[PDB]
């Protein structure tokens, strides 16, 4: 039977600078017989592809900020963020490859309770955040474009057949 | 630079099949196993299966035997996935991703939209064409609302930048 | 009081039939034509058709000719809709509504959810594997519902604050 | 070819007290040969049933407050809200019954674009409007898990 991965919480509101902690429980232990624990963490920003953050419980992938740390053992694992920043917002998924089939958690959305201390952001972070909204707008517009594609099809089909 | 370059959006009627492509560049295609993942909009990741291009070996999540078929072509450095007899539960973004210590490199994802006619045969040809044209300003209205929603969200950030 | 009381939500495997009811009370059932309307969320309302209980005559939107059958029963003061051979596209809220100047009176709606295909691979599981998983859905459901509950507690709180120390 | 009903704008931010205007346009004139024009306006709060506001272009339905007014002719109609209240937020749509089949417009969202300037009545109305919104989403979850339960039950019952 596939291994169930439960993430807690499902939605986690914070303010920039806060500590965030995200938990993941597997219905069966992730300790392999060859003694590795194949637990991984991903962050997927809205409208973007997921990116790998941690592999094997606690190893940060080459390039991942120091504020991310992973821990745990067997069935219980935590991801921790020290001082959340705006580019950390998004959907965190846990995954296991100790067992076949490979499985994912349902996801934990990290979002703002009610946001802004905006003038205290650096120029970089401000413009980085604008860039972060652009794929959020592209996904939503793409959705309308493909919706109207479907609305056109039966009408174009009827035209050709008349 | 490693790039997983996936094929464009697909528009399918129920019961059809679609075959999508994942062209890898910037690394030795045959050195790495290619995985595929399904993501319905606003929901979780589902693992579909993998193909090993070095020997064409494949493994499938039971939830996708018969639904998905994985192949590859070494000469083109391209992985393909074919989904058969589509339903509305299959409308989702489909990702390919290269695995070593995990999914380090991801394609941008292929979006599959499964759409729905009879009664339109009662319409005249000019009535069909007028309705087709009335769709265009209706789309623009929806898109313009999305644009303004995002304009509202950007302006305080743009203001903080202007007032530096 | 006029009330149109519709039957509870339905769960249908595709290709089946479903019959819902619209129980009228508080007026002469035969004196007014009963209409039916479809609303998929975030889509506009579509008119399905009507039944005239005074003479059992009907009319159908050509778009739903073949999909819906309207019936009525005087002694029960009840209008019915049967939807045939449901696909996923039939997942929607269905209202009955009484008409005169417009639809002054509306039922509360019947929600029809068309399911999927999973049994295919699930026949290979052990009964314990199955019964263990069937139970694991209840904690998964409660966690999702509690997300909804918290989302709305968030929307209530600024309002509740304004009320407290008003 | 049934009559297409299009509305402008799709979303309208307001604060309680402004004027709201919602436009409704038809692909075909709604003036009937009997010289009546069967255009109606409705309000649907999210998670609730629609309620009739205006019939025949400019007739307020009995019970609808007087700050609501509708006008127009042929293919073009306007609904006006004179000094918006809190109980008016929600979705406005037009409908036509001149031509068979009856068709509806898809709706304009009258939304809220500060709570201390409101009265306790208004805050109470607004608080209560959240209940059918929450139960809508919760019932959606409950039915989703019903569909999820079926395939396992079907396999268990097949032994």
């Amino acid at each position: 039977m596939d291994v169930l991965m439960t993430q807690t919480p499902l939605s986690l509101p914070v303010s920039l600078g806060d500590q965030a902690s995200i938990s993941c429980r597997s219905s069966q232990s992730l300790l392999h017989s060859n003694r590795n624990t194949y637990l991984h963490w991903y962050l997927q920003k809205p409208g973007q592809s997921p990116k790998l953050l941690i592999y094997k419980v606690s190893n940060r992938f080459s390039g991942v900020p120091d504020r991310f740390s992973g821990s745990g053992s067997g069935t219980d694992f935590t991801l921790k963020i020290n001082r959340v920043e705006a580019e950390d917002l998004g959907v965190y998924f846990c995954s296991q490859s100790t067992h076949v089939p490979l499985t994912f958690g349902a996801g934990t959305k990290l979002e703002l309770k009610r946001g802004s201390f905006l003038k205290s952001w650096t120029v970089e972070d401000l413009q980085k955040r604008l860039l972060a909204l652009d794929p959020m707008m592209e996904q939503e517009i793409e959705e309308i474009r493909q919706k109207y594609q479907c609305k056109r099809q039966p009408i174009l089909d009827a035209i050709e057949a008349k | 630079e490693v790039q997983l370059q996936q094929s464009g959006p697909e528009l399918v009627k129920p019961g059809a099949s679609v075959k999508m492509s994942c062209k890898a560049s910037g690394y030795t295609f045959t050195s790495y196993v290619m995985h595929w993942v399904k993501q319905k909009p606003g929901q979780g990741l589902e693992w579909i299966g993998y193909i090993n291009p070095h020997n064409d070996g494949t493994k499938y999540n039971e939830k996708f035997k018969g639904k998905a078929t994985l192949t590859s072509d070494k000469s083109s450095s391209t992985a393909y996935m074919e989904l058969s007899s589509l339903t509305s539960e299959d409308s989702a973004v489909y990702y390919c991703a290269r695995k070593l210590r995990g999914f380090a490199y991801w394609g941008q994802g292929t979006l599959v939209t499964v759409c729905s006619y009879e009664f339109l045969k009662s319409w005249t040809v000019e009535d069909l064409q007028k309705r087709l044209l009335a769709l265009d300003p209706m789309m623009e209205q929806e898109i313009e609302e999305i644009r303004q929603k995002y304009q509202s969200k950007r302006q305080p950030i743009l203001d903080a930048i202007e007032a530096k």
